[PDB]
């Protein structure tokens, strides 16, 4: 009925929303991790920091590297891994 | 090489990016083994055989229905890991199919669990699980593995007859056995190889035996021990001299064939498939070098499948089976030795003509005959081609060459070698491993299975839980040294220290904080999929329903 | 780093 | 040899079925290249010539249908 | 004289990233070339990448207990080589150096 | 009826099978016939795998009875020593407490010894007559004659290094959902009842009714793959891997029948490498004996071509063929090749067909290669197979078709015997990435700056499609819209 249809907007919404709510969480706690070894690296000095994609401990407590604190959008993997991401990536850009 | 395994430009040119223009209106074995010239072998390319048959009895068909006894304690226990014999809970064929290749039936998965969660388990069964798992800490995670043999079948009944008065069943006499090697095996993998004392004892072992009854594999020779296949003592990046560790033998990666170098600790042939048990070669009395499997499973030495001539390698990049002892000649294994006069194997004969006084490769090693495989290669020596080729050279006692000195005391240090083991063939200090390497069981193995015993509720006499450690290390002794259980872990602790292990803790302690952090997002990524499905496939509905309301 | 195949080539 | 065949043919037939299939398990288990015997397990039948078997085995014979007899 | 500490955990610093990549770079292609009007091209589609988040849950959660128990075994064995070195050192007036 | 003397002393006895087979009966009457047979008995015959071990443990534990006539010369320790500082640190310290580490009551001695040694020797007939009668100097030969897989006797072909107690028995047994190999039906029985789970380790990368594939890795399962072997070589004569099994992955083709358990029964398996500069895609093939000519092995090589295709390479088998590998498998090239000149032509028709053959489109063959997944040295073997490329008297080689109809003819032949096909729809795979270490866990002789991040962002160049229908298309229609040659050449 009308009603029957009408009351699948909302919800549809609401969906959404909960998908949207769940890509900015994903972004942010990646966004966080990539960076955390560096959190772990700069603050016993402590200079056996990294992660387990790139990180190692080759280097020696006399050298202090910056590519891991600065790193590109392409690494985010598990955000990589959806249609609308990509979607959205090759549009803006 | 056959036509159909070269090139295609042996054609003339056809480039195959030059164009071609389509239009419209038994046998062929083609040549050798190798170079030689174009032949048909139709008589070669066979392929029949005898048959195959099927058989008409079941394993489960031959067998005594009887039952003279029950267990009063924790039977799901046994019923969960066994074959519980009824007619358990099944499905039917018009829906299995249906239900786990359907619309929402996924592949399977190494990471699936070992059980069937759609069926359930009880509360008691997980109660009497923990129960178990209770009785010793290496007892977590547990499954009977041991399996039942035809002089196990005849125990038993003593054992029913003696102690346990017709109360234990096949089922419980594997439970503690494979309890049994469970803590043997969590008792030995902790055991520290060695330190500074023990590796002067052993290489000061090692001189004083060399010096006094001579040695072949290496050993004694110097300080730091040389090959155990060519005496070589040098090393280099291309091949290492790669130690093995339940014997003490070295060897060159070529020259034995380690294709890699394994991370933890390296075991040959010997220790690997069977144990350090002091094995048969078939050529040769003495057994301790550097061994090799044949064709069948008997133990060959490297330095002897090379120098007999009818012996030879079946890959040159492993050195795998060695091949070729159905035909070698009657007369070599007719001939008889001259240092030690014992009437097994086969031996090699004198260069220099006019003299016909044959011994074993490694009863000339141990003596100091000249020996010297000249300007070849380990590899060509190995081929078997090296017939058509020039020859090596060995000499006897009398025939040695200008310089290489005298061997009568090489030849009685043999004999006396051979004859100091034809003699032995016929603060509390305890004993805790037979002479063959094989161990005894302790006090503490008898104390679990009397606990065993408890739990599962039968009268249980210690001398009763003392019969069973007992014949364990019989049993282990029976077999050679294989454990009797097919399981083993790839973990060697052993030679570490103890600032290595605090660093691996270290590490391991930063690998774990980071797993948790992926996991988090593991799970979030999970949960997105969940959405991102619901979503779908309610806006394919109601898409549906406003391009068509009827 | 060198390949080796599963396989032994031919006798003759 | 000094077994009456014979007596051993005659007192071979005084037996039961599991004592019979006693002889079958023991004749198959040593046996050497001189000796002719045929075991059909496709239909289970057995077929044994005396004259050919050695003495070990024909006093070990003799002994269990002695003690398994009487 | 020490060999690289990197060297020992090959189970968790080399070969699971490189499942966990491969998996969801299956998932991104499933994504991808999923169809819009095939209902079952979707059904097919959200069911395989159920699975394969279902995959990589297990396989992180797998390594972190292989760590916890190489732990355990770490710390057992630096007790048990303390241990032996001391009781050697009791009687060391045995050997024959 | 029962028994049956005749007039020469030749006695005919029946009996049942299903008793004389027993487990129960054997071990009952072995009890009581062992001891009636003289332990004087010189059994001066061969030698047993039995009567070795039993014989050895005898001359280890020193006990004064022999039979054998091969002494030893080295069955004991060398030097018998009891100073040695072995016996003051009892268990390596592992164990700390006296009362738990004291021995005095777990020593065997003469007593026990001896009834051990009796209750192996009363066995013997049993252990006999289940480990070497069937149901349907000589050390140097197997005696192995006959592999009970599912409930078959496969005799074997060639001898694989079984170890040196399953090769002087001459039967072995072993169970499919594990490859374990036991000397013994009763042990075998023992262990079908432990055995519990129904499917071999690894993913389940496709399924189709009943086939279906699992990729069990190589380094992760080390006993599997270590059985697995020692199986195959059995019937490949020419192979030489049997124990460094991890820079390998195995393929295993399962074929499903319906406790209520899902049943898959192993039916044949193909191997493959990790890393090889030789361009090859398979290394060894095999299906057991009990099909008959069913299409499996064809199904197996379909299937490597799919992977290499989906991995966008060309490859070849391991090149030291065999006489039966040929023959089968210079067939799969003339009927692939068959396919794809059928495939060109209906997709030319529908263009050609207001048009005039005046103009001859030029085919190439790595425009063939592309499409089928095998090399142009492969391509030409299928042609020459099929008659079909002439080298006739600028137009140095052709492809000369004299009529359609003996390649469909051939093709629908073919057809006709319903084998199984691959759909390449139901592949749930991705091609392997390999890190620092090549797949193993091992040797060090790339560096650590892999990193891996890459393969995600490979969406970006569209030109490298990810589909397989897509790029067929392509070369499909891309590379044949040139004009075509005149046929105003000959005639
Ligand atoms: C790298 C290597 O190749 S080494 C390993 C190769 N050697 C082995 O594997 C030995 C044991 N395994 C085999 O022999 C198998 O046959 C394999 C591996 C070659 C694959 O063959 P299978 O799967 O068993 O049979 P498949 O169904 O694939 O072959 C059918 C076709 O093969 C051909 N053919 C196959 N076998 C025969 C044969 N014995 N005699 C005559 N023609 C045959 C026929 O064209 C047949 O078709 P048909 O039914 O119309 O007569
Ligand atoms: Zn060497
Ligand atoms: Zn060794
Ligand atoms: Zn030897
Ligand atoms: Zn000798
Ligand atoms: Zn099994």
């Amino acid at each position: 009925l009308k009603a029957e249809l009408k009351k699948s907007l909302q919800d549809r919404r609401e969906q959404e929303d909960t998908f949207d709510n769940l890509q900015q969480e994903i972004y942010d706690k990646e966004t966080e991790y990539f960076s955390h070894n560096s959190n772990n690296n700069h603050s016993s000095k402590s200079h056996y920091s990294g992660n387990i994609i790139k990180g190692f401990d080759t280097f020696s407590k006399s050298h202090h590297s910056h590519a891991d604190s600065a790193f590109n959008n392409n690494d985010r993997i598990f955000s990589l891994s959806s249609a609308t991401y990509v979607k959205q990536q090759h549009g803006q850009s | 090489k056959l036509r159909e395994e070269k090139h295609f430009q042996d054609f003339y040119p056809d480039l195959n990016a030059d164009t071609l223009l389509p239009f419209i209106v038994s046998v062929q074995t083609k040549e050798l083994i190798f170079k030689g010239r174009v032949t048909t072998e139709p008589l070669v390319l066979k392929k029949n055989e005898v048959e195959f048959q099927k058989c008409k009895i079941t394993t489960n068909e031959l067998k005594g229905k009887k039952n003279p006894y029950c267990v009063r304690f924790n039977e799901s226990f046994i019923s969960r890991y066994y074959h519980i014999n009824k007619v358990r809970n099944r499905k039917s064929y018009k829906q299995q199919q249906k239900e786990f290749d359907g619309v929402e039936a996924p592949y399977f998965t190494k990471f699936s669990s070992k059980e069937a969660p759609n069926i359930t388990i009880s509360t008691s069964t997980k109660s009497a699980i923990q129960k178990f798992a209770s009785i010793s800490p290496n007892l977590v995670n547990f499954k009977p593995q041991y399996d039942m043999d035809e002089q196990d079948e005849l125990y038993l009944h003593y054992l029913n007859k003696r102690y346990f008065k017709d109360q234990m069943s096949h089922e419980i006499f594997e439970i503690l056995m494979t309890t049994l090697e469970t803590e043997w095996f969590h008792i030995e993998k902790h055991i520290p190889s060695t330190n500074s004392l023990i590796a002067r004892h052993n290489i000061l072992r090692d001189c004083k035996n060399y010096e006094l009854y001579g040695s072949d594999d290496g050993t004694g020779l110097s300080m730091d021990q040389a090959c155990a296949v060519c005496l070589g003592t040098d090393s280099d990046n291309l091949n290492t001299i790669v130690f093995c560790d339940g014997c003490d033998i070295a060897v060159h990666q070529e020259c034995y064939g380690i294709i890699f170098i394994p991370e933890g600790k390296w075991l040959c042939r010997r220790c690997m498939i069977s144990k350090n048990n002091f094995a048969t070669c078939l050529m040769c009395p003495s057994h301790t070098g550097a061994f090799k499997q044949t064709d069948t499973g008997s133990w060959v030495h490297n330095i002897c499948a090379l120098w007999l001539p009818e012996l030879y390698f079946s890959n040159l990049h492993y050195m795998e089976p060695i091949e070729g002892v159905q035909n070698v000649s009657v007369s070599r294994w007719k001939l008889n030795c001259y240092i030690c006069k014992k009437k097994m194997g086969a031996c090699i004969q004198c260069f220099q003509r006019n003299c016909f006084t044959a011994y074993h490769v490694t009863c000339a090693r141990r003596a100091g005959l000249y020996m010297s495989k000249g300007k070849c290669t380990i590899q060509e020596l190995a081929s078997n081609q090296f017939s058509q080729k020039y020859s090596v050279e060995s000499f006897c006692h009398k025939h040695a060459p200008r310089g290489w000195q005298t061997s009568i005391e090489g030849i009685n240090k043999a004999r006396k070698y051979f004859s100091l083991l034809s003699t032995l063939q016929t603060f509390n200090k305890t004993i805790w491993k037979t002479p063959n390497q094989t161990p005894v069981a302790p006090h503490v193995f008898a104390e679990i299975l009397q606990k065993v015993v408890d739990f599962f509720g039968l009268a249980n006499p210690p001398a009763g839980a003392f019969d069973i450690c007992k014949y364990w290390s019989m049993k282990r002794e029976l077999t050679g040294g294989t454990p009797l259980t097919a399981c083993f872990e790839n973990n060697s602790l052993g030679s570490l220290t103890e600032e290595q292990v605090q660093t691996r803790i270290d590490f391991a302690n930063d690998q774990l904080e980071d797993l948790y952090r992926l996991k988090e997002l593991t799970t979030l990524v999970k949960k997105r999929t969940q959405a991102s499905n619901s979503l779908s496939r309610s806006r394919k509905k109601v898409f549906d329903i406003v391009k068509s309301p009827q | 780093r060198k390949s080796t195949g599963g396989m032994a080539p031919r006798k003759q | 040899g000094s077994v009456d065949l014979e007596k051993l043919a005659f007192g071979l037939t005084k037996l039961n079925e599991d004592d019979l299939v006693g002889v079958v398990q023991m004749v198959t288990d040593n046996k050497t290249p001189e000796m002719n015997v045929t075991n059909n397990v496709e239909e289970g039948e057995f077929i044994i010539d005396l004259y050919s078997l050695p003495e070990g085995l024909l006093k070990s014979l003799w002994d269990y249908v002695k003690k398994n007899t009487e | 004289s020490d060999s690289d500490i990197r060297y020992s955990f090959l189970s968790t610093l080399d070969h699971l990233p490189c499942e966990l990549i491969r998996s969801l770079r299956l998932m991104q292609t499933i994504d991808l070339f999923k169809n819009e009007e095939d209902e079952p091209g979707m059904e097919r589609a959200c069911r395989d990448l159920l699975l394969v988040a279902t995959y990589i849950n297990d396989l992180v959660d797998d390594q972190i207990h292989f760590l916890k128990q190489h732990k355990k075994e770490l710390e057992i064995q630096k007790s048990v080589t303390k241990n032996f070195n001391s009781s050697l050192e009791n009687i060391k007036s045995k050997l024959t150096l | 009826p029962n028994i049956e003397v005749s007039e020469e002393l030749k006695v005919r006895i029946k009996y049942d099978s299903i008793k004389f087979f027993n487990f129960e009966r054997l071990i009952s009457k072995s009890s009581v016939i062992a001891p009636l047979v003289n332990k004087n008995i010189t059994s001066s015959g061969p030698l047993i795998g039995f009567q070795r071990r039993v014989n050895r443990l005898k001359q280890t534990w020193d006990l004064a009875t022999e039979n054998m006539e091969y002494p030893y010369s080295s069955d004991n320790t060398p030097f018998r020593d009891n100073d040695s500082w072995q016996w003051y640190v009892p268990y390596g310290g592992t164990i700390k407490k006296m009362k738990d580490f004291s021995t005095k009551r777990t020593l065997p001695t003469w007593e026990d010894k001896i009834k051990f040694l009796t209750f192996l020797e009363n066995s013997k007939s049993a252990t006999y007559i289940n480990g070497n009668v069937s149901l349907c100097n000589k050390v140097w030969f197997s005696q192995i004659e006959y592999i009970v897989l599912r409930n078959y006797e496969i005799k074997p072909w060639y001898t694989s290094p079984f170890p040196e107690h399953i090769n002087q028995n001459k039967m072995v047994f072993i169970c499919e959902f594990c490859l374990k190999y036991m000397t013994s039906r009763y042990t075998f029985y023992r262990h079908q009842l432990k055995c519990l789970t129904f499917k071999p380790p690894g993913n389940e990368i496709y399924r189709d009714g009943k086939l279906s594939v699992w990729e069990i890795d190589g380094r992760e399962n080390v006993l599997y793959c270590q059985n697995l072997c020692l199986l195959a070589k059995c019937f490949i004569n020419s192979k030489t891997l049997y124990y460094d099994v991890e820079p390998f992955i195995f393929y295993i083709l399962t074929e499903r029948e319906d406790q209520n358990a899902a049943k898959f029964h192993f039916v044949g398996y193909f191997s493959k490498e990790k890393f090889n500069s030789n361009d090859y895609n398979l290394s060894c093939i095999l299906t057991l004996p009990i099909y008959q000519r069913k299409g499996y092995g064809q199904f197996l090589m379909e299937f490597s071509y799919l992977l290499s295709r989906k991995e966008s390479k060309f490859g070849t088998p391991e090149k030291p063929l065999s006489d039966l590998g040929l023959l089968t498998y210079r067939t799969f090239w003339k009927i692939k090749c068959a396919e794809v000149l059928l495939k060109l032509r209906d997709s030319a028709r529908r263009r050609s067909n207001n048009k005039n053959e005046d103009t001859f489109q030029q085919v190439s063959l790595n425009d063939i290669a592309k499409l089928t997944g095998m090399i142009p040295t492969d391509v030409v073997f299928g042609l020459e197979q099929l008659q079909v490329l002439y080298r006739h008297k600028d137009f140095n080689y052709i492809i000369k078709i004299d009529s359609w109809n003996r390649i469909e003819n051939i093709y629908k032949t073919w057809s006709s015997k319903n084998y199984p096909r691959v759909k390449y729809d139901k592949l749930l795979w991705e091609p392997i990435i390999l890190g620092p270490s090549f797949g193993i866990n091992g040797m060090m002789n790339e560096d650590t700056v892999s990193s891996l991040t890459e393969y995600m962002c490979d969406y970006k160049n569209t030109n490298n499609d990810r589909l397989i229908y897509q790029a067929e298309k392509r070369v499909l229609e891309s590379i044949h819209d040139r004009k075509g040659i005149p046929r105003s050449k000959f005639s």
